[PDB]
């Protein structure tokens, strides 16, 4: 704990996104909004927009 | 690289021989296993008595 502050432990993560050329396990948060009714909008529903 | 498994059970009263009829089959799981089948096999269950 004394030593230098140049000196002192790191604790490093090193995140390595592969991206071969199969079908993907890893995707990043998906959002939703309220649902509206009765009301000519733009939906989006698992992808179908 | 999606292994799809369809499902279906029905009560049938016939002894022996694959009953002629239709019945659709609903699916039960997909899995992006991602993997080449070529070959599989079944596993029975065995009762054990003295």
């Amino acid at each position: 704990p004394t030593y230098g502050v140049g000196y002192q432990p790191y604790r490093v993560v090193v995140l390595s996104f592969e991206l071969l050329h199969a079908p993907a396990t890893v995707c990043g948060p998906k959002k939703s909004t309220n649902l509206v009714k009765n009301k000519c909008v733009n939906f989006n529903f698992n992808g179908l927009t | 690289g999606y292994f799809k498994i369809y499902s279906k059970h029905t009560p049938i009263n016939l002894v022996r021989g694959l009953p002629q009829g239709f019945s659709a089959l609903e699916p039960l799981v997909d899995l992006p296993i991602g993997i080449n089948i070529t070959r599989f096999q079944t596993l029975h269950i065995s009762y054990l008595t003295p």
